């Protein structure tokens, strides 16, 4: 979806642009934000040769999964717990991205509303 | 003659190629290049014996 | 796709050979009981082809559809891909309906015979492949893709829903053929059946103009 | 192998991991590799050792040809045909040597990309750097001579480039 | 393919051709057999509705309207028999058809194989040689002085005669020469 | 009644839809009879040589010779310089040459102007 | 170099002093031996040519042409001894004498050190070919073909003689080595433009350049088989060799004086490939193929790049071999049906399968199937032209499409479909024709293993 | 030549010509391995309209969907080390602008 | 080889939808004289055929039984 | 493996089978030399229907020019036999 | 193996082909059922889709409309 339906048919200035994002400071509405942590170091991801798009904040679980697949090679059905852990971390990353999208949307529609409301106060 | 086909069609060709690869292709540099083996935190290198350290005290979101 | 599409062609060739070089489905009747192994193989191939869950096609085509749904994508391309996914089940149903169900429509001299070990074994190998290769391979190659772990439930089941709708609509329109009613074809049917008139135009206009300029202008 | 100088063709120390099995199933590649080692590798080794024994009975050497350094095109008068001929031959030999140097650098670049794996963009910046500088030099040397190239045309190109550089420095120092 | 064509098609021949063509295309549209029986009986009724009119102008106009009906309602993909000019196996076996005169170019070692067949071929060739002039004479007798009017050929009228121009019709290779 | 089919150059008119076969005259029947007589005489002349046991050579076809001679050798003797002839010849002979010359000349001029200002990204261009 | 010239001259007394039933055997055997001797010239240096003496030399561009010229005479003798069976002994010996004189003139042309001797022999090659075409040709159009072939060349090359004589007066010598070492640019003057034109058109006529090729479909069709083979294989390459030799004096006037010729050739390849699509004559189609292929060599020479020069040399060699093979293949059918129409004898795969295989191989080689040397030359020239201008790729790709189109059209029309019912005198393929096809085709495939032997001095 | 009667016994069956009959000027262009002029079930100038309309409509709708793409309600993906500055090429001698990502 | 043709009097349109077609035509004043020629396609092993969903579920019974017994075995055996 | 070597008697039996499965012809008067027009009292449309039935019977087409000429079952049998190259 | 044509009768079938066809169809269906029993998340999803509306403003940091 309904987000595309609201953006294309309704007001386009009330919802975020996926390409131009984010448009507000990361600490604009937050008192304290802890910077995101990365477990696997650069050299570990280099030596694992994961991929450039796989070197996200979930890379440590991917390293775990690759190692587990490598050691237990003939038993290609034993690396299920690591697979689930990696998929759960990916799901957490995706819901975090959803949270960023929703925060962007609601601050963006709040800024317009408050600016035009204190404009309504300045009408006279 | 029971297994004659597997000798003149599989064993003989691989004898020549292995000889051709081992002593005539690798006699020159960069002819056979192998992708570097993946190194994971926790393995031991056969060449030096050094151990790659473990991967930094997991947050353990279990 | 290699496995089950090659198997589909082998089943079609077996049908063609058993019906004395007949290739039209309009002269193919009840082969479900006449050629049981060919019918089993082609049913399994069509199910794999249509992305039936847990078939070798499920491990590739459904993931493809999921990736196309979860990407910054051209919307027209997305809709066309979904419609093509439905039309796959549509055409697959047609081959089964016009080839394996109903009453015979071939000449009375029945020469049907599929009891040859070469045909049986060659089809059976890729049958086992079309059954198990997706599971065997997809769980054995290293992951070079970040997955789509979080999806809405209605979009997770888009491909299955569109294939089911294709099955139902094609089956209904095919069952409509038994009725004792005749009507002339519409223009959409003529466009679809004549391949959009693309060979009727591009195989005649450019070739004629090129071959006429090659002689009138260049040669003469 | 010692058949080539390993400083002209550098190679990383080749770190490989230890085989640490964590399952109880047998590893099929291990048994297949043992079969390969005892079935095809050993007869090939025996044949090669026989060939080497035959070679050891007849040992002869071929020597790399060394050329003297003759005066080049800049020390030759306008219509002195002999000095022109010798300078042109020397220039042709130098051109071939430069081409072979570029080939060496290109071989390093190709080997590096494959060897590094998926991290090649950052892993071998040096090879890319070496190839960029060598390609730039080779281009500035031989880029636009075309067919019928000669030492005279390369000298004229160098003179024109030197004039351009001198003028650029002239108006650079005037600011 | 076996009959010499006439100068033109009569009205009856055109109507019969249209009837057969319409029945074939209706069968193409009606895949199942019982539905095709129903609509073919209806088609036969439609043709018999006007079989007894004695006016040729109205019959010809009916034929024109029927041809327009057929061309508008024809199947774009009508059923074609596999060995028919539009079939999927039309000229599949034409590269395996070798003319009989190629056997005269064989090596004597090749003719050492199959001696009886070549003896029979030799007597066939003798029979062909012995009859040519009689065929020519019969042809030049039984035709009008102003050239033939039809492609039809006459039969052998006497007892020691073979039909004129028979060799290449009798010695066809085969449909399935290999 | 139904939508009408109209012939074209590459999709011609069917015989069954052509009015000429539904308005026939004795003149047309005479013409058809003479056409069939000509074809039958040609067929007899061909088959008389075709079935002859004695002949061992390709049977000459004057129609093929006429076709090839007309298509190859008979063209220039029947050539007259006419306005249409001259215009078509000049266009088809000269227009493409100057069109391609203009295209290539503009492209190479642009490339040379870019070279003289050092803007092509010519790194790694060694083999030319 | 006399170790090749003297045996070729001795071929004449041996031919004339031979018995009437032994001329072909002696000629073929000794021509093959001379070819084997000439094979030794492929051992070229990396820097400078092989200066045998003050008169002759050999470089990496002359050696493949010399080897092709020496190898071609045995094939012409093989292909000629079928239709010359009814000739008298004197006429057969005269024909062989003409062929030997042609070989000797070509051999001395490809190794001449100066441009005047090169011109003298390059035009001495006209009389034997002219005599062959106008005496042993089959139809009545051979006289017109000979007149066209003679006069195009002479009108194109007399100004070359005038220009060469002027160049020697202004420079002091016409020795190629001295000219190459003492090279000097041309000022952009009208006199220099016309001296450029005089030094160039003599070879453009014999490539032939599009619009100057009218003589080729006449000469290659009316000539006997040996004449057609020598015309297509070697005589077309004289223009390319001369151009690659003589552009040394020409620069830099070529940078802009080559625009009309480049446009003419890149449009004429399209025009000739399209002409090949509607040809009622097989030999005429094979002749137009030669113009279509040599336009690319003209382009490669005119753009003046090492890759273009290497591709041009490879393409000249490959075209010579392929065109000779195709002409022999067409002559095999002509000697059966006594006509040149393409649709007369059809479906010949059923009757002559090994000739069908030879036809397939020749057609595949003509359309530049990888990794043929045809492909090597054409792709090198295409890359050089792309570096020259990126828009050339449109014309190059369209030409590659049309070439395959007409090649497979020619294959399918002659070898596929149903055999004509009335041609009942198609005897089985002789050993001589099969051996001719094999000796044409084996060197082509073998040269793929060592392509540097035919890539010229720029390699 | 495709329009010629296939059931007639021609002298040349594949070409569909008789021996002595005159030959069309453009025979080699109509050899039925080539340009065909046989009547079609659907008339010309109607096949062209439908094909051109289909192609143009497809192109127009592809452009429209490019103007109005389809995506998911998520933020851009985040990569740890300065947006993988070193891995995407390197250049380690400039100390690029540090990008920082926070938990939300 | 050496096989006989079936008796032609056993071909009847009774029970088959050819009878329905014949009745639909008789309701108009017409008769279909070729029904017995087409009647052979409805009589023998061609008398009844499966449906589309019944064709897709060709081996569901055996597969379901095997699945049930296998899952029961693995459920009652893993109780170690 | 493939279709058996079709014989003359098989062709005749199948032609008569198809003919006697026709309601406008009774089996008790149908003979091999019994013409469709003068002996069995049929019109041209019934002849076209019979030719079509034979075509679907044997699985190959008979040209219209050829079809009109046939009038008795012997003619159909002979035409099919010569078309399929059957001599025994 | 040698079977014969039957001319308007159902063709003669062997015991082997029927058994093989039934066996393979049953194998396909058993595989489908087993995989769906053991890998249901591969079809129905494993991680539930969160509702963006349910999230509060405290989680995403939204001001109370005036500062
Ligand atoms: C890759 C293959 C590996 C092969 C191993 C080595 C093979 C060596 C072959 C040498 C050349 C063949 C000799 C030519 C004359 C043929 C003799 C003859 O008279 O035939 C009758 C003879 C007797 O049978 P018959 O019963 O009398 O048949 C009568 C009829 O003629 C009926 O005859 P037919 O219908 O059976 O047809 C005869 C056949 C013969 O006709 C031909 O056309 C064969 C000639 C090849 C194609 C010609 C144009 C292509 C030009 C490319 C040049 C490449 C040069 C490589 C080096 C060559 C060394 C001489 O034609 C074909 O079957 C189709 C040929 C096309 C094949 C595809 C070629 C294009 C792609 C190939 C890539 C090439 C590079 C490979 C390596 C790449 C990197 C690893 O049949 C044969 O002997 C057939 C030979 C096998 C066919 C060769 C096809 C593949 C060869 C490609 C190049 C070879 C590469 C070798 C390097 C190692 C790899
Ligand atoms: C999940 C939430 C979202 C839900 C989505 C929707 C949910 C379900 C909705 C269902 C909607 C209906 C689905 C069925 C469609 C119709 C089925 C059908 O075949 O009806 C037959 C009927 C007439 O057939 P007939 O001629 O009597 O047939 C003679 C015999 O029966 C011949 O018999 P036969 O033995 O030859 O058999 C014929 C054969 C073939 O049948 C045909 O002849 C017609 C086939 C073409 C239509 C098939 C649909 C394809 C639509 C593609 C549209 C792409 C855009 C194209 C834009 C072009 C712009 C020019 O029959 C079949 O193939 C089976 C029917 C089709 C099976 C597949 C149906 C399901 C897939 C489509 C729905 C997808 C649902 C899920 C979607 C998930 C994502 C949204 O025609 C239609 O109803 C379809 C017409 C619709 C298209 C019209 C386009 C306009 C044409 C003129 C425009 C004006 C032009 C002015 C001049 C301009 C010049 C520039
Ligand atoms: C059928 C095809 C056979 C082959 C044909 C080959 C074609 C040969 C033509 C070669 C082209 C070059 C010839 C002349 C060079 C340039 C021509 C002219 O257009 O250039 C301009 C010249 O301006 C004017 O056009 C003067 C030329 C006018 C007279 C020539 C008319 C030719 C038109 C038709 C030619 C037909 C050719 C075929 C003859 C049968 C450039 O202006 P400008 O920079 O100031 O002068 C440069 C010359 N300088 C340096 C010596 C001073
Ligand atoms: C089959 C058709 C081929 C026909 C080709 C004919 C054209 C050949 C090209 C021009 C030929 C004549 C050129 C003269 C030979 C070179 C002489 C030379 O280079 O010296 C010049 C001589 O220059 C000239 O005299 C030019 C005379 C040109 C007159 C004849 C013109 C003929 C037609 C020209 C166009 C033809 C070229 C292309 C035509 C292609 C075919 C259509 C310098 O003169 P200087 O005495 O040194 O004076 C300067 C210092 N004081
Ligand atoms: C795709 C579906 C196509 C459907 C469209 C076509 C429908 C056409 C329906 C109407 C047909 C007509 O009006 S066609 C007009 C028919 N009537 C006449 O022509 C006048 C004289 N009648 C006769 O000659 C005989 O009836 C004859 C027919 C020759 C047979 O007779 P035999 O055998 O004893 O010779």
């Amino acid at each position: 979806g309904a987000h595309l339906a609201r953006r294309y048919l309704g007001d386009a200035s009330k919802e975020p642009d996926p390409l131009r994002m984010p448009t507000f400071p990361p600490d604009y509405g937050f008192p304290e934000r802890k910077e995101r942590e990365m477990v696997a170091t650069q050299q570990e991801m280099n030596d694992a040769q994961l991929m450039l798009q796989q070197r996200d904040y979930c890379a440590h679980y991917l390293i775990q999964l690759l190692k587990c697949k490598r050691d237990s090679f003939p038993n290609f059905l034993a690396c299920k717990h690591e697979q689930h852990d990696w998929d759960y971390c990916e799901h957490l990353d995706y819901v975090k991205r959803m949270k960023e999208f929703e925060r962007e949307r609601r601050l963006l529609q709040r800024k317009k509303r408050r600016e035009q409301r204190e404009a309504e106060m300045a009408r006279g | 003659r029971h297994s004659i086909f597997a000798v003149t069609h599989v064993l003989i060709p691989v004898w020549i190629i292995h000889y051709y690869l081992k002593y005539h292709v690798t006699a020159k540099p960069y002819t056979v290049v192998e992708r570097k083996p993946r190194i994971f935190p926790g393995d031991t290198i056969l060449e030096t014996g050094e151990v790659i350290p473990l991967m930094k005290e997991f947050p353990d979101q279990h | 796709h290699a496995f089950f599409k090659a198997m589909l062609f082998m089943c079609s060739g077996s049908i063609i050979h058993s019906l004395n070089d007949e290739q039209d489905i309009r002269k193919m009747g009840g082969l479900y009981k006449a050629m049981p192994f060919t019918t089993t193989a082609l049913i399994i191939g069509s199910l794999a082809l249509t992305g039936m869950p847990y078939l070798t096609g499920f491990y590739s085509k459904d993931l493809i559809i999921e990736a196309v749904n979860m990407s910054y994508t051209n919307a027209w391309a997305l809709l066309m891909t979904l419609i093509a996914t439905s039309l796959t089940a549509a055409y697959s149903t047609r081959i089964i309906f016009f080839a394996f169900l109903g009453k015979p429509r071939f000449p009375p001299l029945v020469l049907i015979n599929e009891n040859n070990p070469l045909l049986i074994n060659s089809i059976k190998r890729l049958l086992i492949g079309s059954i198990f290769a997706g599971f065997i391979i997809s769980n054995n190659i290293p992951p070079m893709t970040v997955p789509n772990t979080t999806m809405p439930l209605y979009m997770k089941m888009t491909a299955l829903i569109v294939t089911i709708m294709g099955f139902m609509l094609a089956l209904e329109l095919n069952n409509t053929t038994y009725y004792l009613k005749f009507k002339y074809p519409s223009q959409t049917y003529k466009f679809s059946n004549m391949l959009g008139y693309y060979p009727s135009i591009m195989h005649r206009l450019p070739t004629y103009h090129n071959l006429s300029m090659s002689q009138k202008s260049a040669s003469s | 192998p010692d058949s080539w100088d390993k400083d002209v063709y550098p190679e990383p120390p080749r770190r490989t991991p230890a085989p640490a099995p964590q399952t109880s199933l047998p590893n099929p590649v291990t048994y297949l590799t043992k079969i390969f080692d005892l079935l095809v590798d050993r007869p090939v080794t025996l044949a090669r050792e026989f060939i080497e024994q035959q070679h050891a009975k007849n040992r002869y050497y071929y020597y790399h040809r060394e050329f003297r350094r003759v005066p080049d095109i800049t020390e030759c008068e306008e219509k002195d045909i002999l000095c022109m001929f010798e300078a042109e031959m020397q220039w042709r030999r130098d051109y071939k040597v430069d081409q072979e140097i570029v080939n060496i650098i290109q071989e390093r670049l190709k080997a590096c990309q494959q060897r590094e794996g998926e991290s090649y963009r950052q892993n071998c910046a040096k090879e890319l750097e070496q190839f960029t500088q060598v390609s730039k030099a080779f281009q500035d040397r031989y880029s636009d001579l075309g067919a019928h190239y000669s030492a005279r045309k390369c000298l004229a190109k160098q003179k024109q480039r030197m004039l351009a550089e001198r003028k650029a420095a002239k108006e650079a120092a005037a600011a | 393919a076996f009959s010499a064509p006439a100068a033109y098609l009569t009205h009856q021949q055109k109507v019969l051709r249209l009837y057969k063509r319409a029945l074939r295309h209706l069968e193409s549209w009606c895949v199942h057999r019982d539905k095709y029986r129903y609509f073919a009986c209806l088609m036969r009724a439609r043709f018999d509705e006007h079989k007894n009119e004695k006016d040729m102008v109205k019959a010809t106009q009916l034929l024109r309207q029927a041809e327009e009906e057929f061309w508008y309602g024809q199947h774009p993909q009508p059923y074609i028999f596999p060995e028919s000019p539009g079939g999927t196996s039309y000229e599949r076996y034409e590269c395996y058809k070798v003319p009989e005169w190629c056997l005269d170019d064989w090596h004597p070692s090749e003719k050492a194989m199959y001696p009886d067949y070549f003896a029979k071929r030799e007597q066939w060739k003798r029979l062909r040689r012995e009859s040519w002039e009689r065929e020519v004479k019969q042809l030049q007798e039984e035709t009008p002085p102003g050239g033939p009017r039809t492609e039809a050929l006459p039969p052998a009228r006497k007892e020691g005669d073979l039909p004129p121009l028979w060799w290449h019709i009798v010695t066809r290779p085969r449909e399935r020469p290999m | 009644s139904f939508p009408k089919y109209k012939p074209s150059r590459l999709a011609t008119l069917p015989a069954t839809l052509d009015p000429a076969e539904y308005d026939i005259s004795p003149e047309t029947r005479k013409a058809q009879a003479e056409r069939l007589a000509i074809r039958s005489r040609l067929k007899r002349e061909y088959l008389l040589q075709y079935n002859d046991p004695n002949r061992l050579g390709v049977i000459e076809d004057p129609a093929l010779i006429r076709w090839t001679y007309a298509r190859s050798a008979n063209i220039y003797p029947n050539f007259r310089p006419t306005p249409k002839t001259s215009l078509l010849g000049a266009l088809f002979g000269i227009g493409p040459l100057f069109f391609w010359y203009y295209v290539f000349k503009t492209d190479r001029d642009k490339k040379e102007k870019l070279i003289q200002e050092g803007k092509l990204d010519q790194t790694f261009n060694i083999s030319y | 170099m006399l170790k090749i010239i003297i045996p070729t001259t001795m071929l004449l007394p041996m031919t004339w002093m031979s018995k009437h039933n032994m001329i072909w055997i002696n000629a073929t055997v000794h021509s093959l031996l001379i070819s084997l001797i000439s094979l030794s010239l492929l051992n070229q240096l990396g820097e400078n040519s092989l200066n045998f003496s003050l008169t002759f030399f050999s470089d990496s561009l002359s050696a493949p042409l010399l080897v092709l010229t020496t190898w071609l005479l045995p094939l012409m003798l093989m292909a000629s001894q079928s239709h010359l069976s009814k000739e008298t002994t004197t006429r057969k010996k005269l024909y062989i004498t003409m062929l030997i004189l042609l070989q000797l003139f070509l051999i001395m042309t490809f190794t001449a050190t100066e441009l005047i001797l090169f011109y003298i022999l390059f035009e001495a090659t006209l009389v034997p070919t002219l005599i062959i075409i106008t005496r042993w040709g089959n139809q009545t159009e051979r006289l017109n073909a000979g007149l066209y072939f003679l006069f195009y060349t002479l009108a194109g090359s007399l100004p070359l003689l005038v220009a060469l004589v002027y160049i020697q007066n202004t420079t002091g010598s016409l020795n190629f080595l001295i000219i190459h070492y003492w090279s000097h640019p041309l000022s952009n003057s009208w006199s220099n433009i016309f001296m450029w034109l005089a030094c160039i058109m003599a070879f453009m006529v014999k490539m032939p350049l599009y619009g100057l090729h009218l003589w080729l479909p006449k000469a290659h069709v009316e000539a006997p088989i040996a004449g057609s083979m020598v015309l297509a294989a070697v005589l077309l390459k004289l223009g390319g060799y001369g151009m690659m030799r003589i552009t040394t004096i020409l620069n830099p006037l070529t940078n802009y004086m080559a625009y009309p010729f480049l446009m003419l050739s890149m449009w004429g390849m399209i025009m000739t490939s399209s002409i090949c699509l509607r040809q009622t004559d097989l030999k005429s189609l094979i002749a137009y193929s030669s113009v279509s292929h040599m336009a690319l060599v003209i382009v490669a020479i005119m753009i003046q790049t090492p890759w273009s020069f290497m591709g041009a040399t490879a393409l000249m060699i490959a075209h010579g071999l392929t065109s000779s093979m195709l002409f022999c293949l067409a002559n095999t059918n002509y000697e059966r049906v006594h006509s040149r129409t393409m649709i007369l004898a059809r479906g010949l795969q059923t009757l002559l399968p090994l000739m069908a295989t030879w036809w397939l191989v020749a057609s595949l080689t003509n359309l530049a199937l990888p990794p043929s040397i045809n492909l090597i030359g054409e792709l090198f020239i295409i890359t050089a032209s792309f570096s020259w201008s990126n828009i050339t790729i449109i014309l190059m790709g369209m030409n590659m499409m049309i070439t395959a189109l007409y090649s497979l059209y020619m294959l399918i029309t002659t070898q596929r479909g149903k055999y004509t019912h009335h041609i009942n005198n198609i005897k089985p393929s002789f050993t001589r024709e099969n051996a001719l096809m094999a000796l044409h085709i084996l060197p082509l495939l073998l040269l793929t293993l060592n392509p540097k032997m035919i890539l010229g001095p720029l390699y | 030549q495709q329009e010629r009667d296939p059931w007639y016994d021609w002298d040349h069956p594949d070409l569909r010509l008789n021996w002595g009959e005159p030959i069309h000027w453009d025979l080699d262009m109509y050899i039925r391995n080539r340009v065909d002029t046989s009547p079609t079930p659907v008339s010309w100038n109607t096949m062209c309209k439908h094909l051109f309309g289909f192609v143009a409509f497809m192109l127009f709708m592809f452009w429209v969907g490019e103007i109005y793409p389809s995506y998911q309600p998520v933020g851009p993906k985040q990569y740890p080390y300065n947006d993988l500055y070193l891995e995407r090429g390197g250049d380690p001698t400039k100390e690029p602008e540090p990008v920082v990502h926070y938990e939300i | 080889s050496k096989m006989e043709l079936p008796d032609y009097k056993q071909w009847k349109i009774e029970g088959t939808p050819l009878e329905t077609v014949q009745e639909k035509l008789a309701a108009r004043g017409l008769r279909d004289p070729w029904g017995r020629n087409e009647a052979w396609r409805y009589s023998g092993g061609f008398a009844n055929n499966v449906s589309f969903v019944g064709a897709l579920l060709k081996g569901f019974k055996w597969g379901f039984a095997a699945f049930v017994v296998a899952v029961g075995a693995e459920y009652y055996l893993e109780s170690q | 493996s493939d279709a058996p070597p079709l014989t003359l008697e098989a062709i005749k039996d199948r032609v008569l089978y198809v003919l006697k499965l026709y309601d406008k012809i009774d089996p008790e008067k149908l003979s091999v030399n019994s013409h469709f027009m003068k002996d069995l009292g049929l019109d041209s449309l019934d002849q076209v229907e019979i030719i079509m039935a034979m075509e679907d019977e044997f699985g190959f087409e008979i040209p219209d020019i050829d079809a009109e000429k046939l009038m008795c079952p012997q003619e159909i049998v002979d035409y099919i036999a010569d078309k399929k190259d059957v001599y025994e | 193996v040698h079977i014969e044509p039957r001319y308007r009768q159902f063709p003669q079938l062997t015991r082997s082909q029927l058994i093989q066809a039934e066996f393979f169809s049953a194998t396909m269906w058993f595989w489908i059922l087993w995989r769906f029993w053991h890998d249901s998340d591969a079809v129905l999803g494993h991680f539930p889709y969160p509702d963006p509306s349910q999230w509060t403003d405290e989680e995403l940091g939204i001001l109370p409309d005036d500062e």
